[PDB]
């Protein structure tokens, strides 16, 4: 439903910058993104809902992911989160 | 008698052909198609709302 | 500078709190930038498993092929998108 394809790109370029992706590949791509981020966002929402907050944070975020990335990729994903969140509300 | 082994390879093969079905058709298939064309990259814009920098926030 | 510069991340940190405040109907910056760079790590996780299929390749290019070889060839993936499907 949303378009992140351009996006993809850009950490494809940073993965890997001597290849390509094909059409279909990256409409793949699109679609799974948006499905994980619909599951992490209704979970989040439920997360928040169940403990009463009145604002979605990156706590309830953190949350989602643990219960819905399997193993190491909730994990990885869970310090890239903790990162990303330490990066924005710092100085620069 | 029957032997205890007979078809109990059966539900691991149905399995499997479960999961082949799973990948021809989840996102239109994770296959190959004549005239996938090079995805081609348009880069855009990206500006936060006015709620984005809101405000975020027992004894005993 | 830009909020996903701010963050260190590539995927678009206001695109994904309006897609949040969609599908939730408040919503911190923090969720935003959390969702982006969860996004952008699994993103990244796919592409890179699925370029490394694609190397030994003369004109490097991935395909639905190699995003099933990354995946489907991944215990983690695979029962992820098997539960985000179903």
């Amino acid at each position: 439903k949303e378009s992140y394809s351009i996006y993809v790109y850009k950490v494809l370029k940073q993965v890997h910058p001597d290849t390509g992706i094909s059409s279909k590949a990256m409409g793949i791509m699109n679609s799974f993104v948006n499905d994980i981020f619909e599951r992490i966002a209704g979970e989040a929402s439920r997360l928040a809902h169940y403990n009463k907050r009145s604002t979605i944070t990156s706590r309830e975020i953190q949350t989602a992911v643990r219960l819905l990335l399997p193993g190491e990729l909730a994990k990885h994903a869970v310090s890239e989160g903790t990162k990303a969140v330490t990066k924005y509300t710092s100085a620069s | 008698a029957p032997r205890k082994t007979a078809g109990n390879r059966l539900s691991g093969l149905l399995e499997a052909e479960e999961e082949d079905e799973f990948y021809q058709t989840t996102y239109g298939g994770f296959t190959e198609e004549s005239g996938d064309d090079e995805y081609q990259g348009s880069d855009t814009e990206d500006e936060v709302d006015s709620d984005f920098d809101i405000d975020e926030g027992s004894d005993g | 500078v830009s909020r996903s510069q701010r963050a260190g991340l590539q995927f678009p940190v206001g695109r994904i709190h309006r897609h949040l405040k969609s599908r939730t109907t408040r919503v911190g910056a923090t969720a935003a930038v959390y969702s982006a760079a969860i996004l952008e790590y699994l993103t990244a996780e796919v592409l890179e498993l699925a370029g490394n299929a694609s190397k030994d390749l003369k004109v490097k290019r991935i395909t639905p092929r190699h995003l099933q070889l990354a995946i489907r060839g991944d215990e983690e993936l695979d029962s992820l998108i098997k539960a985000t499907i179903a």
